[PDB]
RNA sequence: UUUUU
RNA sequence: UUUUU
RNA sequence: UUUUU
RNA sequence: UUUUU
RNA sequence: UUUUU
């Protein structure tokens, strides 16, 4: 039984049997390649950085986030290690050109981020600061403790459960508001009334029916 | 691969 | 169009068939992303997009069981619901259509997944009414003889 | 009369940059996905989704 | 699988494998070295205290 | 027309000293991080974050 | 129906 | 739209 | 029946 | 889907 | 992120 419309089959078996895309490629929880390219171009243009030294900046940005989150409200600057020196880059180009969200843009870095955290966990205890905030008590799950982790079909069940619990504990009961204060401030009506030297007051023209005694 | 240093207000804005 | 239908069925097996899905859905052309707007898919679907895509249920199950032969392929809906059994990966999409041939364990798993996904979502029959004007039209006239824009005379007022 | 083309144009501009119409900014709309619906001459039809309506 | 933009890889493996900063150096919950230096200079100038004490 | 450069200038002055524009002081804004957005001629665009808006 | 700058 | 000193 | 993104 | 700083 | 006197 296969879908039909006016007797003709709707699907295509020959293409379907050969259609094997990567799950993360068609996933809804990750920015499209077009949006990733647009964000990358916008960041590169804003930083006034050429193609040769932008990957280093991307290396630093991925690390910074693995630690301090990818919220939409992050502002200020993010820092990079140049030896023993701090290099500060403004965070406005990173979060303002990220569509649909910075988390979905940084989900592209998930595999490399996990590999980097497992590699740093070989020469020193390296739990990402997000894993410290969520009070994760297992170091072995340090490669999975960042907020832009992208759960795939290869993620182990224990890691998936830990990530889900971390997300639930971090989000809590945050109510989503669709609107804020409306930008229309004027709630009154424009006073088109005239003012003349004949008036008895700035608020009244005459005192017509008033009778004195 | 040196780490670049950007300016506060780039002329390309 | 059948190729597009092939891509649409896969996209959904993964990212759900809610009435609120918007934006674009993607198709693999080799290594390239082809983005199609989601408005025609969800706006012309009656009664719901889930009931339209329920026609694809058997082929979707067959496709997931076939992808589960060369790599671990759990649909993203099964990952969101935190399903701990890979063998029930052919049954872990939201537009699955339970039939009399679905095994009891699969039926129970699908029912539990649906219950956990729907939670206690209250159904609202209405939203904010479109009638905005809550006042009455002011048909009163305004004349140069008026003592104020809001009043015509001060009739019974007595000064001392 | 321009409502359908306006919605299509806003969804198309929302593919290469964040393009929320200024009317949507004035009303302080907090969802970008509803940017195709945030102009004052929008014409609600039977195909407009419930959330957009 | 590594991030890509127009086919070219976005990251830099050679620098990444040698990039091992201290966690407290890139942490968001601690003032940057520039801000610490500015605060230290401001406090020193306000107190009218030399570098020795 | 000066809005983008004004925001950049206030964020740059906020790197060597606490610089809240006097308009932000009059309105009694309690967050310093929103100091780049606290002038009366600010021009809200589609890239302005929701909290700033 | 209008009134949304 | 204006009205934010 | 709908509500599972 | 978003909301995890 | 802030809010711990």
């Amino acid at each position: 039984r296969m879908p039909k419309s006016k007797g003709a089959t709707v699907l295509n078996l020959e293409h379907l049997l050969e259609y094997a895309p990567q799950q993360i490629d068609i996933s809804n929880t990750r920015a499209t390649q077009s949006q990733f390219d647009t964000w990358y171009e916008a960041v590169q243009l804003a930083y006034d950085i050429g193609e040769t030294e932008m990957p280093t900046v991307m290396n630093g940005l991925m690390v910074w986030c693995i630690e301090n989150g990818t919220s939409p409200n992050i502002n200020g600057v993010w820092v990079m290690m140049d030896g023993d020196e701090q290099v500060e880059y403004p965070l406005k180009p990173i979060v303002e050109n990220a569509k649909p969200t910075l988390r979905q843009i940084m989900a592209h870095f998930s595999d490399v981020a996990e590999a980097y955290i497992e590699m740093r966990n070989k020469k020193e205890p390296y739990m990402p600061r997000y894993g410290l905030v969520r009070n994760l008590r297992d170091g072995s799950l340090a490669r999975y403790a960042f907020d832009f982790y992208e759960v795939t079909s290869r993620t182990p069940v224990r890691a998936r459960e830990a990530h889900i619990q971390m997300k639930a504990a971090a989000l809590k009961s945050a109510q989503s508001r669709l609107f804020g204060l409306d930008g229309g401030i004027s709630t009154q009506e424009e006073n088109t009334e005239r003012h003349t030297t004949e008036d008895v007051s700035p608020s009244m023209h005459t005192l017509l029916g008033v009778k004195n005694m | 691969h040196t780490v670049p240093r950007i300016k506060a207000i780039t002329s390309k804005m």
